[PDB]
């Protein structure tokens, strides 16, 4: 997923864009990351 | 003016009007990459 990223792979951000601006797309993807998997745990503690 | 500072630097060089743009965090070219480099979480102002 890209979570509205420009991609979502990390080295082609870093590859594609500089670095001010590489940080805020990395940012937004790192944020849709940590919602995903906070959202797993939650499933599995109610699943549990 | 409301502020204190632990330490205070001033740099100070002379170069080319269309150069002063690589003066800021974050940039690149001759300036940058081989004269003068700033951190890209800098604190402080810049003057010209």
């Amino acid at each position: 997923s890209n979570f509205g990223a420009i991609s979502s792979v990390l080295n082609d951000i870093l590859s594609r864009l500089d670095p001010p601006e590489a940080e805020v797309q990395i940012d937004r993807l790192i944020t849709g990351r940590l919602q995903s998997l906070q959202t797993y745990v939650t499933q599995q503690l109610i699943r549990a | 003016n409301d502020l204190c500072f632990t330490n205070v630097y001033a740099d100070s060089f002379v170069i080319r009007g269309d150069e002063v743009r690589q003066i800021a965090p974050g940039q690149t070219g001759k300036i940058a990459d081989y004269n003068y480099k700033l951190p890209d979480d800098f604190t402080g102002c810049v003057i010209a």
